[PDB]
């Protein structure tokens, strides 16, 4: 003698069952000065999210000799100007971020 | 939200209705007091499907209950759960039917039908989008069989677009309930294939023999038989009233169940069916349900569904369950017994699902049957009509209120036509 | 080759035929009767509560000097019927405003149902409580009958609203607090009605009650009326003035008489008389509270009851104001009748701090072994010190007893698992000993032995 | 008053003859 | 600057869309509640959310989606689901009456009074976008409202925007396992509508997915919920190349000029790999060579039509992850050498490859296990001729005696339409068999 | 004290409540939704209401009244002086109240 009540949509993702007594109160102060609207993007900033800090390849830095790149791009006549300059970029950016503080889940978003 | 209305006449039609609301009331959490006491919040998102609103917080079901004598209806609300029906919705005369169509259709039937039409229109126009009509009445009785057809003809003309279903109890040859059953019964069946859209007979014979071979209760009462039927309807409108995956409204069944205009008779049954003693020891799993649904005896129609082949059928599986096994079981059954299914219409089994099983069970199925075997009763009903009319027995009262021999030949005329026109598809080969 | 339905049949006790199946249904009905009681819904139990609280006797306060003064208790007796007013807090009238019907009772034995209390309705120049002829007085039922104050009032005649049988002015106990509850007294003999005003009311002297909204005398009559309390009649508002017309204007024109002096007799039906007094288990009760609490929160009902209580009190002294305990039970809404609350309060009257223990009860030594054992696993994983933040993170939502069956979503159980733990600050410290009791209650109401043991084993990874 | 003959309104059946013609012609090509 | 517009109509569509959004939702780092958890600032020189999302001014994002259906139960279901606060409140255009599996009811009587609303909504949404790349349409063809609204919307869409491309993902009935009985009728009328207005469409017949789920995933009791994510993943891979860095980019424009020999032959089938659960994954190879080989396995094809009964026209397979490019040539060279896969005489090269760098992301609580190499192979081949062949046969036999004909004619559709529709397939089937002849 | 709430504003705000409830749903409704607020968040089910949640509710319905007005309205809304309301009486004044 029950009714259950778990719809096919429900079992997949979730059910809210929330908004306790004071919960609505808290959100009231949030909208006090919250104004709905937007400006236009400042342009020259919309662009694809970069993946690797090198050109035409993904900078996979690891111990493994088959995925070092560095251990893989020394066959040239000399010390390839590309990997070394790329590395310092990752290090220097971290220090500058620490000066400001971003921790954007990775140095890439910065 | 595609609400519908219920119109039932005659005590037989009255009895079925009484159980239906109570069972329907429980599923949507309506107590005899009517104050909502549900647990989950899914029990109100479609309360409008079968209930209106009122001041004070009480839900008044939308039903039309009326009969040609006061005694029966004085009892329907006499017991519990009867207080829900609004008094304004009751209409009752003071004459009586007496198991004759003439009195309840032309002389007395006509003199009171006007009031009923007034009541129905008020509610019917109330909804936002009418979704259909469902009528419970008895073709072997006086008030029901006769009054129902006249109301059915009257309503359909005014609303040529909506759909209509029918639940009637054709009389069984083995056990009798009235001697004038053949006359009024046959004269009534001819008046459905012309106006009504869907017909799904129910046989009291199957009710008795089902109770004693599967349920195994010695003393069964009329309470037991009604409960089974009440569930039968409860599954038809299940998808229309709850969420799910593949919803199928009342109309959706028609386009998939009726292949030709004059072939809209169905037979229904309920599964699973298990007695108290066997309450627990069986495995409520998909394979068990599929086998007993098509069983020879589990069906509720006096006809044997293995004496011909099926044209089309659909299943309304209720309650959470896997989808893959549902299709495969349907696929397997359509194969292992091909000879029992018509050949020129491929994939002749429908599927449908809902996300809420009935209270008190984990899996539920409501089958709909459009079988060539349905003609077997018509031979039994028609054949008796011939001999009885041979000697003009009991006829001179039928002619007593303007009812004349013209249509008696005509009315029986179509019944033979329907039976023969129903059989030629059995032997039809592409 | 067993053949059923064998003509003449015995009872299920015998084994003649078809006994395998029908035997159960006798058990099933016995099986079902067990569940009906489990929730307090059997028509047997409530009826007594209807009968008990209604049939409780009352004591009438004596009358000093036969003078009716506000505060005493009087029995309203119908002179024509030789009966008294009766109240029913069960039968309900139909309207937007909730109200109760009233009737007269033949039996003259004072009881709670028939106790009416008088008070001062509106301020007046009068100082002393000596009631005055033609002044406003209001009638209210005893507090014991209903928690909310109850009053009797009426309204003018309408086709929509009419007396159930009398067809006259209708009267019902309601919650109105304005004009409709006012009343005043009139003399019987018309010779002294107008001179009446200014004389003390004498207890037991015949009194006529008039209704300010309509100036319609309340009176009883002889008509059928049926309800649970045996047989009684109806009480309506209507003034039975004599039919014969009395010429006002012609007398009015010459000026012989005045409007104030009445000029028509009244039959005996309007008579009424005020009457004064003739002369000047704990073991079972605690069961209901735990049982009633069970439905509203299932297995974990008890904690929240304690959880709810901790909010009202502040000082932790455990002595909360006795009245202030009454609402808390109401604020949780279990089907626990007001009639039952006072028994608990009077039983321990000097007390929840002592009260809580008795609900905990005594556990079987088997259960304690598993409760303490679980903590051993947690301490090893969490190390020397245990912090609440460890517990919540330690909780394993995935399996649970109800997640597997899909009764509820993990976010449900995970949040629910949290509230019962009270209002402790997250950075407090709790030892294993305290952890012992916290799960003692959980087993307090989870009767099923198997289910309770299921909670511990899977929940905390205890092997 | 009996109407069950199905040995053959005739306008539709003639169309079915035309309908099949194109599909054969497409099939032939 | 570059954005795509989503179109969904039909229980098969409305729900599949209900899934395809979660996969995107989790990948880009926006939680279901609608607020990104900050910690992603610092000039954010990557508009990774534009390809599917649009800025609301401060915080949340409103996805470019239009939800349509003639029934309230499904559409309003999402209104109070876990995604209540994400979709625009008024963007869920919902009807009032069920289609009832009568295509005529969905294309000439009821759909008209709401289609205007649909085209209205598409107008306002599009204006905000500046570089609209094209359209994505998911619809259920073997249903009443699905085909009706889809065919009708497709018609009106072409008459307003023109050269803008549109990719259609239809779900036709399975060979032997299907629900609807009148489905062969209503679906047949669909081909006429979408044969001359949609450039690219992918067969995704249901029956195949069950086999793929059972054969590899080792799950014997699937439900519709688990079927979708496999379909949803294909969307995730197909549209990734726009919104991620890559060594060899692939744009949506390189399908209307890269995988369809002629304007008429524009039907192709899909597939996916690897398909491994969370238990059996780590103990396999999953190298570049292995992943490709399973791609052409016949039984794994998402369409229940053995590709071994025909030739191949052109297949574009997109790589996402960390595939070493020179490994890509390793697989293709061997595949051409084998004999069981045969190509038509006139097409020397029929593969156009791409390489992404963002790994596939697995929705929590699912079946697919975390991996590091994957491929989404699509193929337009003469094999698909069987699927049209099979559906037609089921059609003509039942139409012989006008089964179920009344429900359609009585609603306004001309009785002669069926004559032409079957003529539509006849030409299309005739067209296919002609191309396969060697020159 | 800065000031005492005048009877007008208590009347004025109460005006902003009653009228707007009609705004949602249909005319006959706004009372079933009224029982929704209690029903759609309460473990108690006692039908009793607390001052805070009365603030929480009326904050919900786009009437950003303040705390001080709440104390005056709640004080006048209940007469027993206990600051607790039962929903048989509360709704009765909200809608089926012939005078303002
Ligand atoms: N694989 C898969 N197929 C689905 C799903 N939902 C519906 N379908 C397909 O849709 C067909 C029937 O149409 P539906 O999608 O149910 O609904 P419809 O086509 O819009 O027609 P209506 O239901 O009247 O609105 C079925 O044969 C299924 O094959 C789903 O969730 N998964
Ligand atoms: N199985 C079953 N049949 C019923 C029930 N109530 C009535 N009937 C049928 O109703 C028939 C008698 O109806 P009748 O009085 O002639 O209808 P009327 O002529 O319209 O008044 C009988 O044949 C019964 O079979 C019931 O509860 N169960
Ligand atoms: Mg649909």
């Amino acid at each position: 003698e029950k009714f259950f009540g778990m719809t096919t949509y429900q079992q997949s993702f979730s059910r809210p069952l929330k908004e306790t007594a004071h919960q609505i109160i808290a959100q009231s102060e949030k909208k006090i000065n919250h104004f709905a609207g937007t400006n236009e993007r400042p342009v020259h900033q919309q662009s694809t999210k970069m993946t690797s800090v090198l050109t035409a390849e993904k900078y996979k830095n690891e111990q493994e000799p088959k995925d070092n790149t560095s251990i893989q791009r020394s066959w040239l006549p000399y010390k390839d100007k590309a990997l070394q300059v790329a590395e310092n970029n990752l290090i220097k950016n971290q220090t500058l971020n620490q000066t400001k503080g971003f921790t954007p889940f990775n140095p890439l978003i910065t | 939200m595609r609400e519908i209305v219920h119109i039932q006449g005659g005590q037989c039609g009255n009895q079925i209705g009484a159980k239906f609301w109570e069972v329907i009331s429980d599923e949507h959490g309506i107590d005899p007091t009517g104050t909502y006491h549900g647990d989950s919040d899914l029990q109100l998102e479609r309360i409008n499907v079968y209930y209106n609103e009122a001041t004070g917080g009480r839900y008044v079901p939308r039903a039309i209950l009326m009969d040609l004598e006061p005694g029966t209806m004085d009892s329907v609300r006499a017991g519990p759960f009867g207080q829900l029906f609004r008094p304004d919705n009751f209409v009752f005369g003071q004459t009586g039917a007496g198991n004759n169509w003439a009195k309840g259709h032309y002389t007395e039937g006509a003199e009171l039908i006007d009031s009923v039409l007034d009541v129905v229109r008020k509610e019917a126009e109330g909804c936002d989008c009418l979704q259909g009509f469902q009528i419970t009445h008895s073709l072997g009785g006086g008030t029901g069989s006769g009054m129902g057809t006249l109301l059915i003809s009257k309503v359909r003309e005014e609303y040529p677009d909506r759909i209509m279903e029918t639940f009637s109890v054709v009389p069984s040859p083995k056990v009798s309930d009235t001697v004038v059953e053949p006359y009024n019964a046959t004269l009534s069946v001819h008046q459905l294939v012309e106006n009504a859209d869907e017909c799904m007979v129910i046989d009291n014979e199957a009710l008795y023999d089902i109770c004693f071979r599967t349920l195994k209760l010695t003393t069964p009462t009329y309470g037991d038989l009604n409960h089974l039927v009440s569930a039968a309807m409860s599954g038809v409108t299940c998808c229309l009233r709850f969420p799910g995956q593949l919803n199928s409204d009342l109309r959706k069944l028609a386009v998939n169940l009726i292949p030709f205009p004059r072939l809209h008779f169905f037979m229904i049954g309920f599964a699973p069916l298990t007695s108290r003693g066997s309450q627990q020891y069986r495995a409520l799993t998909v394979p068990e349900l599929t086998q007993q649904m098509f069983d020879a005896k589990n069906m509720m129609c006096a006809a044997d569904p293995r004496h011909g082949r099926y044209l089309t059928a659909s299943a309304l599986f209720r309650g959470r369950m896997s989808t893959k096994e549902v299709d495969e079981q349907m696929l397997n059954v359509q194969n292992k017994n091909s000879s029992y299914f018509v050949e020129w219409i491929p994939n002749n089994i429908k599927s449908s699902i809902c996300d809420i099983p009935p209270k008190g069970l984990k899996m539920a199925v409501t089958f709909v049957g459009n079988s060539t075997a349905i003609q077997e009763m018509f031979k039994r009903v028609a054949e008796q009509f011939t001999a009885m009319f041979r000697r003009k027995a009991f006829l001179h009262w039928y002619t007593g209120e303007g009812m004349d021999e013209m249509e008696f030949t005509e009315a029986e005329s179509n019944m033979n036509d329907l039976v023969s026109e129903y059989q030629q598809y059995q032997d039809a080969t592409a | 080759m067993h053949n059923y339905n064998v003509d003449r049949k015995y009872q299920y006790n015998c084994r003649i035929g078809n006994w395998s199946e029908e035997w159960e249904l006798d058990e099933y009905k016995m099986k079902e009767y067990l569940k009906n009681k489990e929730k307090q819904k059997l028509v047997s139990t409530d009826k007594e509560d209807r009968l008990k609280r209604s049939l409780g006797g009352v004591n009438l306060s004596y009358a000093n000097e036969g003078l009716v003064k506000f505060g005493y208790t009087v029995m309203i007796e119908s002179d024509f019927m030789n009966a008294v007013v009766a109240s029913n807090i069960w039968d309900k009238i139909t309207g937007t405003e909730e109200a109760y019907g009233v009737t007269v009772t033949s039996q003259k034995e004072p009881i709670v149902r028939t106790a009416f209390q008088l008070l001062r309705y509106e301020q007046d120049q009068y100082q002393d409580d000596v009631i005055h002829y033609g002044q406003n007085f209001k009638i209210a039922v005893i507090s014991r009958l209903s928690e909310k104050p109850l009053y009797l009032t009426s309204s003018h005649i309408t086709p929509q609203k009419c007396a159930k049988f009398s067809r006259k002015q209708e009267v019902s106990i309601s919650t109105n607090e304005g004009i409709n509850s006012a009343w005043c007294f009139e003399y019987m003999d018309p010779k002294l009605r107008y001179e009446m005003k200014g004389q003390p009311v004498r207890s037991g002297e015949p009194v006529l009650i008039k209704h300010i909204p309509t100036c319609q005398w309340l009176a009883t009559d002889n008509v059928q009326y049926n309800n649970e309390f045996g047989q009684e009649f109806e009480v309506f508002c209507n003034s039975y003035q004599c039919h014969n017309k009395t010429q006002n204007l012609i007398a009015e024109k010459v000026g012989r008489k005045t409007i104030e002096t009445p000029m028509r007799n009244q039959t005996n039906q309007n008579t009424f008389r005020i009457v004064t007094a003739l002369y000047p288990n704990k073991a079972d009760l605690l069961n209901k509270l735990r049982r009633a609490l069970i439905n509203k929160n299932g297995s974990n009902g008890l904690l929240f009851f304690k959880n709810e209580l901790l909010k009202q009190d502040k000082d932790n002294s455990g002595y909360l104001p006795q009245q202030q305990f009454k609402q808390t039970v109401q604020c949780h809404g279990i089907n626990f009748s007001d009639l039952d609350i006072k028994e608990v309060i009077q039983s321990f009257q000097e007390n929840y701090s002592e009260l809580l223990i008795q609900l905990k009860g005594t556990l079987s030594e088997k259960r304690r072994n598993l409760i303490n054992l679980a903590y051993d696993v947690l301490a090893e994983k969490l190390g020397q010190n245990v912090t609440l933040s460890g517990i919540f993170s330690a909780f394993n939502k995935i399996r649970h007893p109800d997640v597997v069956k899909k009764y509820g979503t993990d976010k449900e159980i995970f949040n629910n698992f949290v509230l019962s733990w009270g209002n402790l600050n997250p950075h407090i410290a709790i030892s294993r000993e305290q952890f012992e009791s916290y799960y003692h209650d959980f087993s307090a109401c989870v009767d099923k032995e198997d289910y309770f043991e299921v909670v511990l084993k899977n929940s905390w990874d205890i092997p | 008053q009996t109407a069950n003959q199905d040995i053959g309104p005739k306008k539709t059946c003639n169309e079915t003859n035309y309908a099949n013609e194109y599909y054969n012609m497409l099939r032939v090509s | 600057m570059r954005e795509v517009i989503s179109i969904h109509v039909g229980q098969g569509g409305i729900q599949v869309g209900n899934a395809c959004w979660e996969l995107f939702c989790l990948e880009h780092g926006i939680q279901p509640d609608g607020q990104m958890p900050s910690d992603k600032t610092i000039g954010g020189g990557d508009d990774a959310f534009n390809t599917f999302f649009s800025e609301t001014g401060a915080g949340k994002h409103v996805p470019r989606a239009v939800f349509l259906d003639l029934e309230p139960t499904v559409i309003d279901e999402v209104r109070t689901g876990t995604y209540r606060q994400l979709f625009h409140p008024e963007q869920l255009i919902s009807g009032k009456e069920d289609a009832a599996n009568n295509f005529a009811r969905g294309h000439y009587t009821i759909g008209k009074e709401i289609v205007d609303l649909c085209l209205d909504r598409i107008r306002k949404l599009a204006d905000n976008c500046t570089g609209l790349q094209g359209f994505l349409v998911f619809n259920s063809v073997g249903g009443g409202t699905g085909s009706g609204l889809g065919s009708l919307l497709l018609e009106r869409l072409s008459v307003d925007y023109g050269k803008k491309s549109k990719l259609g993902f239809t779900i036709y009935p399975s060979p032997q396992v299907s629900t609807a009985v009148v489905e062969p009728y209503n679906s047949i009328l669909s081909t006429h509508s979408l044969l001359e207005h949609t450039d690219v469409a992918v067969m995704l017949d249901n029956e195949a997915i069950y086999d793929i789920c059972r054969r590899n995933l080792d799950i014997e009791r699937p439900t519709y919920t688990n079927l979708n994510r496999l379909i949803a993943q294909v969307i995730s891979s197909l549209t990734a190349s726009l919104r991620f860095d890559g060594a060899l980019n692939v744009d949506i424009t390189e399908f209307q000029t890269n995988l369809v020999p002629y304007p008429r032959i524009h039907f192709m089938l899909s597939s996916y790999a690897p398909i491994i659960s969370a238990e059996k994954a780590y103990h396999e190879q999953l190298s570049v060579a292995e992943i490709t080989n399973s791609a052409f396995e016949p039984a794994n094809m998402m369409a229940k039509c053995d590709p071994r009964h025909g030739k191949y026209m052109a297949c574009s397979m997109m790589y996402r992850g960390d595939v070493v490019p020179k490994d890509v040539n390793a697989s293709i060279a061997t595949i051409k050498t084998k004999r069981t896969i045969q190509f038509v005489d006139w097409c020397p090269t029929g593969f156009k490859v791409g390489i992404n760098y963002q790994p596939p992301t697995v929705v929590p609580g699912g079946d697919l296990a975390k991996v590091m190499r994957a491929v989404c192979m699509i193929s337009n081949s003469t094999a698909i001729a069987e699927v049209f062949s099979r559906l037609d046969h089921k059609f003509d036999l039942m139409y012989a005696k006008r089964a179920f004909v009344h429900w359609y004619v009585g609603e306004g559709m001309e009785e002669g339409e069926f004559s032409e529709a079957r003529e539509d397939l006849a030409a299309l089937e005739k067209d296919y068999e002609e191309v396969g002849i060697e020159t | 004290d800065d000031l005492a709430i005048t009877k007008e504003e208590v009347k004025g705000i109460v005006k902003t409540i009653r009228q707007k409830l009609i705004q949602k749903t249909k005319g006959a409704n706004d009372e079933f939704l009224l029982r929704k607020l209690f029903k759609e968040f309460d473990i108690s089910n006692s039908g009793f209401l607390t001052l805070d949640e009365m603030n929480a509710m009326l904050i919900k319905l786009e009437i950003p009244i303040q705390k001080r007005y709440l104390n005056a309205v709640f004080s006048q809304l209940d007469r027993n002086h206990s600051g607790v309301i039962e929903f048989e009486e509360f709704v009765y004044y909200i809608v089926n109240d012939p005078y303002p």
